[PDB]
């Protein structure tokens, strides 16, 4: 009844102002938290997310829950932001990024409704986040006896821990020590289009296998498929970006023939084009041929004669595959076919994985990338395999260049939360507050290791508080057993720029939430 | 509240989210559980020789009367995102074996129901799914004790007639039960690459045509096309063949380019019609200079390259698909040419008779090829009385072409009639005792779920579940545990050795582990995020 | 397979949210009228009514709910007027902060019935040490406790001036009214007070009418409207014609008795008004009606008649003068006696001016000498505010001077428990420990509440609050620090005994047991069911 003028304000626009406004920004970013609540720990489910086009994404990923809620709240999108981050940073920091940073904001809700002017809220966050990320530091342990064995397994530890909380229970023996195979077989670049992750419906996980090579899914081919048997015990293989088809016209030539006796020289030469092709591939030993570019009917039959192999519109992401894995090289035009520019392997069989036709590589010793063909049950269960995969190798990827470790569990958590109550009763102000406020939302991590499956969460919270003041450091919460654990001499590893980059990006946005005061959203959404 | 803050200001957190539907609570997994019991008690009622078959309409009105595992949940309109998982199970057993795609789904719904007693004495789901692995460990390693197959391909065809009657068992084709289960067994062994253990399916055409009866289904070794001779004075009977087959259209040879041929003069024009009768002429002689007696044509022909087979006394068809002369080729030992001029002697095939064959009072005449010559090809010619019966013969003997695979890739077997379910639900109970910490009721439940399968062979014979379960259980401790199974008919003993009741061991090795894997995929799932309406 | 019913279930931590919002909702609203800084809303009904009011209890009893937690705290309000009077906004925001605190518990796998046991630990042993830590009784302060006591009360309201006029009318209205009763029992009655509003001066002219003062006219233009010496004849029943009863009916058979019974209608019922008027009697209050022929008797022997009064102030003036309420004839078959000696007394019955109104005054009513206080405000939403303060007020020195303790205010209180009960639950506790330490932190959200409508310093404040505290129970010396509380004006801790800043015992007590109560009820829907309306069928 207040606002009536002659000119409205901007349109129709409203925004809320002051100390509802942050309570208003807290609690929406608390019920953004309870999806990625209950997928933290070995105990944690999944969620199924369906769209509106009937599409079904079943998984446990921070940044893949957070992606599927298509969540329209100005503030409860950072949240989605610092999963996705923590994704294309580290790769398993996802689920506890987020749900740590709701619990600054709810650490300080009490604090937040009773005047305590956000500046000194933004200055306590960046001076408790710079004290725990480099207590980390000086406490992650590291060898000095690496490019051994004992090297190998230590990646091995923080792959288990990272296939941890999937779908996956008594595989992580035979996946994780094929992630640590994976990554040591590329090159120093670590780059992730260098190993291909292929879904094969029907199997079990036991099924599946880390190819030394590469494998296609053996697209649509022209008759003369079911000959060209599939034996090969030395070959070579033709890279090529060249049309191996009669048809071949760069469409802007017109042949104005004059009479009939060079009318039938054109329709001859135009044979003779192709077969000159042909005959660039044989003769050099090449009996596999690929090629992004179609094959029609007239190079296939002529490779089926000369008992040679070939394989037409293959994806560009597979050639580049190949050529790492045999160490040749795609040559565009075929002139310039030579013996440094074909590739060579020991097996190359094209096999029924699954009902469907696979040509896989083998036997190449100088194999720079790898392909790890997945076989499960169902399409999502396959997608929430290799979502579980690329975590477990991106963890694997920073931990070469980075071999600093720590414990995994709430053991880092616990330990932070004592060193920062006791640098919160060494200074005066109002930073007893919140420095110690800061050190409680920490102990959340052992909460939902314990809160998933019940384990008196009350009561294991007072044990690991008593063991991490009076004895070691790394002491966390055990998952079979309902009591305390050594995470460290238990193997549960994790590299320390997980949860450096965990503990940055959620104070850097519980930092922006209590930044903003006012909140203009305008009307016009076409 | 929900939509509204408590300090009056709105409470939108994500979009539409008035018409959102979510459930965690506890009975998110109440919810997929008697979703996925109702799935399995549907295909309860379609296992075993006496499982009646289902009736399925499809949306344009087409009515297919499938009993295979695959095709019945494939064909619904099931919007259920727990039962659309039950889907792709039934179709991931057909994708890699092709057996038991109706004894996946109630196995894994067997599995779900045991659970959800269990999940009322407040164990975890994943406890349960992780005492789901270590209880099917057990069966997969029992499943290996008693194996053997004397399979060699020439003469001991009788293990691999009686593995093909277990499969065809419990389809429509048992009047055929000794006729089909022979057809199956000599389609894969001669195509079948026994050096590398690899069969392929693109060399075994299965075509079908009404009429006559499910007697006459013949094994035809060689190919079967739909002939189109276009001269209908062509002779339909070629005794001795010498087939050549070639990819050229019979016309004169077009570019693939643009041509636009100019003429200028009327020497130029008298120039095209000695141009084109010298071709015609030219690609009638090449093909006789070979010795040929027959032409295969991918393309089609001319009607002045019509008349000329007739004078030359060669007979031709046309217009054959991309796939089909590829079989030709293989069949009779051809290779398929791309032009006229290299046509030779050595690139022509062999065949015997060669005819056509009309049947009743349609215009089909179909392909037969009699005799051959070292083919690695074969055609399975399926007749019946209507499309009903045919096209469930053409699924019913797939499984009968995948079980014959089975055992290339796995010379293996065991016996099924659920003789394989009890005793590997012994196996599971022996080893809950040791030991019984904390997995013990999650393995009995998988030993109470494995026994679904051999009582439900049971139900659908009309005796006694509980009844006859526990004669043939009590049976396999009190001595050494045979292959002791049930029938229908009974057979007289329930020993499945004499009764011939033979599966192969991989088939039964990825029924548990894909209805281990699928539970352990729907137990670990505390939300539903589905939307409302749909629009 | 679920359940069938029609309606909406919803289960788990969906209700256990759902209520604390629910609860929040009600408390931010009335956090921002608390203390001498809090200020007043505006309640706009659809109808165009507009009602201006700062209490606890009138706001939320005119503001519509919907959900079922919402309830228990609009009616949590309403239990505050009849059993206090005032304790009506700190009653709903401790019990709203008891659920927010609880629900952090019950959000750690701590069982609700720990923390009602909890809880009932924590409020036993607050009404413990509010009974052993009290300064003095009403005999060492004398008439600076009730002065003191009622000016805390309206420091909150629009009657909180620096002075003492409204203070002063306050205390000799209570002490004028004082009935005794049996086993010595001297109740103060403070409905007797007739609060009546006027549209007129300031604040500073509202009269303190010692007696009593009738809201109604004298009717016919014709009468006495001040007589001195007056003489009250309290009446209740209808001075109009004669009607018979529907069992009673006239039925002549002669035309000559015609006349003489129409005449008796008239003759019957002016022969009760001669025998009330001969007595002495010139002021007549009637509570049912006087009609146009009647009103001629009071006119020709000079005495006024006021007709139409309530039932409720017809039973004060005759308490207080003396008078006797007679509703019929009496006395022993008797045809017209009317017992005159029982007639009331009254030193001066004047109708003054009250701009642009009639208002009959009574002083001093000779038998009792009652109190009304008549207000003067600037419109008619100041005057009803001005009601609810003053009858606020008239109930915190009905409460001191029936139970003769008082306890310190402006967060005095909620200071010393918040550390005495985190020192009670480390002795005792083992799984309610947790319970009686979220007890004390929801009794800090009245002194923080303070400093947020005050726009002052609030975590420092409310920590040099409990520092003066702390050291009243850790270091016996004699600190005397028990007293320490806020200086709103100011931004520092006071003394409350000195400045003066009292409240009764069971503003708090019991507003620490209906609070705690009202917060079990809440904690126990974990599962809640909402059937569909049935309006239509
Ligand atoms: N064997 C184990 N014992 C106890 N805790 C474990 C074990 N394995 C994993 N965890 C815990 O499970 C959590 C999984 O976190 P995760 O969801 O992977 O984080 P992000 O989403 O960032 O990848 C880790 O914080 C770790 O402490
Ligand atoms: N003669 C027989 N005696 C007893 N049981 C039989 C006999 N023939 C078939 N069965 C049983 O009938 C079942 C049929 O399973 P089926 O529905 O074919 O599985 P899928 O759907 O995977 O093909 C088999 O598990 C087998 O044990
Ligand atoms: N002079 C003062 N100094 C400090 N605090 C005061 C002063 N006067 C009143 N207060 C505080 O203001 C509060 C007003 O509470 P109030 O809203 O009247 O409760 P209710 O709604 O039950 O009547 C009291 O709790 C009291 O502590
Ligand atoms: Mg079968």
């Amino acid at each position: 009844m207040m606002p009536t003028p002659v000119i409205l304000l901007k349109e129709g626009t409203d925004s809320s102002q002051g100390i509802p406004q942050l309570v208003s920004n807290i609690s929406a970013c608390q019920v953004i938290a309870e999806a990625v609540r209950t997928t933290l720990g070995p105990r944690g489910m999944d969620k199924l997310i369906v769209d509106g086009r009937g599409k079904a994404t079943i998984s446990n990923d921070g940044a893949t829950i957070l992606k599927l809620l298509d969540v329209v709240h100005p503030a409860a999108k950072t949240l989605v932001d610092i999963a996705k981050s923590q994704d294309a940073e580290v790769g398993d920091g996802t689920t506890s990024v987020t749900l740590l940073a709701a619990e600054f904001l709810k650490q300080v809700k009490p604090y937040v409704e009773e005047g305590l002017h956000p500046q000194i809220i933004i200055r306590a966050f960046r001076t408790a986040t710079q004290l725990a990320v480099n207590k980390i530091k000086e406490i992650a342990v590291t060898v000095k006896k690496a490019d051994k064995v004992e090297q190998r397994k230590l990646l091995e530890k923080c792959a288990m821990t990272a296939l941890s909380s999937k779908l996956i229970s008594q595989q992580k023996a035979f996946f994780a020590k094929m992630v640590v195979d994976a990554v040591m077989m590329l090159d120093d670049l670590l780059q992730l289009k260098m190993i291909g992750i292929k879904k094969v419906q029907g199997g079990a996980l036991e099924d599946s296998q880390l190819v030394a090579g590469v494998a296609f899914k053996k697209t649509f081919s022209y008759a003369g498929f079911e000959m060209q048997p599939k034996k090969y015990h030395n070959p070579k293989i033709a890279l090529l970006n060249v049309e191996l088809e009669l048809k071949a016209e760069k469409d802007n030539a017109e042949i104005r023939v004059h009479t009939v006796e060079d009318y039938q020289a054109i329709v001859d030469a135009e044979w003779n084009i192709l077969y000159d092709k042909l005959e660039k591939i044989h003769h050099s030993g090449a009996k596999v041929v690929s090629s992004k570019l179609p094959i029609g009917d007239v190079a296939t039959q002529y490779f089926a004669d000369r008992d040679m192999f070939c394989a037409g519109r293959v994806p560009e992401e597979d050639l580049k595959r190949t050529m790492m894995a045999c160490g040749g090289s795609i040559q565009t035009s075929v002139n310039a076919l030579s013996a440094d520019v074909l590739g060579r392997c020991q097996v190359f069989e094209e096999t029924q994985i699954g009902g469907e036709r696979y040509n896989f590589f083998t036997g190449c010793p100088k194999a720079k990338t790898c392909t790890f063909i997945l076989r499960g049950g169902a399409e999502q269960f396959m997608e929430e395999t290799e979502r579980s995969l690329h975590d477990a190798i991106m963890i694997v990827r920073r931990a070469i260049k980075n071999d600093s470790v720590v414990a995994g569990g709430g053991a880092i958590e616990m330990e932070l939360s004592k060193y920062l109550r006791d640098y919160s009763r060494t200074i005066p102000g109002k930073q007893q507050l919140l420095i110690g406020a800061y050190a409680k939302a920490l102990e959340i991590i052992p909460r939902q290791l314990c809160d998933n499956a019940g384990f008196d969460a009350t009561n294991i919270l007072n044990k690991l508080r008593a063991r991490h003041a009076q004895g070691g450091t790394w002491y966390g919460v055990d998952i079979n057993n309902e009591d305390i654990a050594d995470n460290f001499e238990a193997f549960v590893w994790e590299p320390a720029m997980v949860r450096i980059n965990a503990l940055t990006a959620a104070s850097e946005a519980a930092c922006l939430i209590v930044s903003v005061d006012e909140t203009i959203k305008n009307p016009r959404s076409t | 509240t929900l939509a509204f803050d408590e300090y009056g200001r709105p409470f939108l957190i994500i979009k539409d989210q008035d018409r959102k539907s979510r459930l965690m609570g506890l009975e998110a997994l109440k919810s997929h559980i008697m979703a996925a019991k109702a799935v399995a008690n549907t295909m309860r009622t379609s296992l075993g020789p006496n499982g009646l078959d289902k009736m399925m309409v499809d949306k344009d009105g087409d009515v297919t009367v499938t009993n295979d595992g695959a095709t019945i949940l494939s064909m619904m309109d099931v919007d259920h995102q727990i039962a659309k998982l039950m889907v792709e199970l039934s179709k991931s057993q057909d994708d890699e074996i092709g057996d038991g795609t109706t004894g996946v789904v109630v196995l894994a719904g067997a599995l779900l129901e045991e659970a959800e007693q269990l999940l009322d004495r407040g164990i975890h789901p994943i406890r349960i799914a992780d005492g789901y692995e270590q209880a099917a460990r057990v069966a997969i390693e029992h499943l290996d004790k008693i194996s053997d197959s004397v399979l060699v391909d020439i003469k001991d065809t009788e293990p691999l007639i009686q593995t093909a009657k277990t499969t065809l068992g419990s389809k429509v084709v048992n009047s055929c039960h000794r006729q089909m289960a022979e057809i199956a067994v000599n389609a894969v062994l001669t195509v079948a690459d026994m050096e590398r253990r690899d069969v392929d399916f693109e060399l075994i055409k299965v075509e079908g045509k009404v009429g006559g009866r499910l007697e006459d289904t013949k094994l035809i070794k060689g190919v079967i096309v739909d002939k189109d001779f276009s001269h209908p004075q062509m002779p339909k009977k070629v005794e001795d063949a010498k087939i050549a087959i070639l990819t050229c259209p019979f016309e004169p040879p077009k570019p693939k380019t643009k041509h636009k041929l100019d003429v200028t003069s009327v020497e130029d024009y008298k120039a095209l019609q000695k141009y084109e009768k010298e071709k015609f002429e030219e690609m009638i002689q090449q093909i006789k200079e070979t010795g040929a007696n027959l032409a295969i044509c991918q393309w089609g022909f001319d009607d002045e390259a019509n008349h000329l087979l007739l004078q030359n006394n060669l007979p031709a068809v046309r217009w054959v698909g991309g796939p089909e002369i590829e079989l030709i080729a293989i069949a009779t030992g051809g290779r398929i040419v791309p032009r006229f001029s290299e046509l030779t002697a050595e690139k022509l095939g062999f065949a015997g008779l060669v005819q056509e064959i009309s049947f009743g009072t349609t215009k089909d005449k179909m392909l037969v090829i009699e005799q051959c010559k070292n083919s690695r090809a074969v055609t399975i010619f399926i007749r019946g009385g209507n499309k009903m019966i045919i096209e469930e013969a053409k699924r019913s003997l797939h499984d009968a072409l995948c079980v014959i695979r089975n055992l290339i890739r796995d010379n293996r077997v065991v016996y099924g009639g659920g003789a394989a379910e009890i005793s590997c639900a012994l196996a599971v109970s022996q080893e809950a005792d040791k030991c019984p910490t904390l997995e013990q009721y999650a393995m009995r439940a998988f030993a109470d779920a494995l026994e679904v399968i051999p009582m439900a062979l049971s139900e659908n014979s009309g005796m006694n579940p509980i009844q006859t379960m526990t004669e043939v259980r009590a049976r396999q401790v009190k001595e050494m545990n045979p292959a002791l199974g049930i029938d229908c008919l009974h057979k007289g003993t329930n020993d499945m050795k004499q009764q011939h009741v033979i599966e192969t061991l991989i088939g039964k090795k990825q029924q548990i582990s894909l209805a281990t894997q699928m539970v352990r995929m729907i137990l670990k799932i505390d939300d539903i995020r589905k939307p409302g309406e749909s629009e | 397979g679920p359940l069938s019913v029609f309606g909406d279930r919803s289960t788990g931590e969906t209700i256990r949210s759902q209520n604390v919002m629910a609860a929040a909702s009600i408390a931010n609203i009335v956090k921002s009228s608390l203390g001498p800084v809090g200020l007043d809303k505006m309640l706009v009904d659809d109808i165009g009514d507009v009602t201006i009011t700062n209490d606890g209890a009138t706001i939320l009893k005119l503001l519509e709910v919907e959900h079922p937690a919402a309830k228990v705290l609009c009616e949590l309000a309403d239990l505050q007027d009849k059993e206090v009077g005032d304790g009506t906004t700190s009653v709903v925001i401790i019990a709203a902060e008891l659920l927010k605190n609880a629900d952090e518990l019950v959000k750690q796998k701590i069982h609700p019935t720990s923390v009602i046991s909890g809880y009932r630990l924590a409020c036993k042993e607050a009404v413990r040490y509010i009974n052993e830590n009290l300064i003095v009784n009403t005999d060492e302060l004398g008439r600076d406790c009730l002065i003191n006591a009622a000016k805390t009360s309206m420091s909150s309201k629009i009657i909180g001036i620096n002075g003492d006029f409204f203070a002063n009318m306050v205390v000799d209205a209570v002490l004028a009214i004082k009935y005794t009763d049996i086993r010595g029992q001297p109740r103060y009655p403070v409905n007797s007070v007739n609060i009546l509003k006027a549209h007129g001066r300031s604040q500073m002219e509202s009269m303190l009418i010692s007696g009593y003062a009738l809201n109604c006219v004298v009717g016919s233009q014709g009468m006495p409207k001040r007589i001195v010496n007056a003489k009250i004849a309290c009446l209740d029943f209808s001075l109009q014609k004669t009607k018979m009863k529907l069992g009673v009916q006239v039925v002549i058979t002669d035309p000559e008795k015609l006349d003489q019974i129409r005449q008796r209608e008239s003759d019957i019922t002016k022969e009760r008004i001669q025998k009330i008027l001969a007595t002495g009697a010139n002021v007549i209050l009637t509570t049912g009606g006087i009609d146009d022929m009647c009103l001629k008797y009071f006119v020709e022997a000079g005495a006024m008649a006021v007709r139409r009064v309530l039932k409720r102030d017809l039973k004060r003036i005759a308490k207080a003068s003396g008078a006797t309420i007679l509703s019929t004839l009496a006395n022993l078959e008797g045809e017209e006696t009317f017992e005159a000696a029982m007639l009331g007394q009254a030193e001066e019955v004047v109708q003054e001016r009250i701009c642009d109104d009639e208002l009959i005054l009574i002083k001093n009513t000779k038998a009792r000498t009652s109190a009304s206080i008549i207000l003067r405000g600037a419109n008619d939403f100041m005057c009803d505010e001005m009601e609810r303060s003053l009858h606020d007020a008239l109930c915190v020195v009905k409460r001191v001077l029936e139970s003769k303790s008082v306890v310190p205010g402006g967060g005095a209180v909620e200071a010393a428990l918040s550390i005495y009960l985190e020192n009670y639950a480390t002795s005792m506790g083992s799984r309610e420990q947790l319970a009686i330490a979220e007890f004390a932190r929801s009794l800090l959200v009245i002194p923080n509440t303070l400093a947020v409508n005050a726009a002052q310093d609030s975590t420092d404040l409310v920590a040099k609050l409990r520092a003066f505290h702390n050291e009243a129970q850790v270091n016996p010396e004699r600190k005397n620090l028990k007293w320490i509380g806020l200086d709103l004006s100011n931004g520092k801790p006071r003394d409350n005994k000195q400045a003066g800043v009292f409240e009764p015992t069971i503003v708090k007590v019991k507003s620490l047991k209906f609070a705690t109560e009202a917060a079990i009820t809440i904690l126990r829907i974990d599962d809640l069911i909402k059937l569909h309306p049935e309006s239509k069928d």
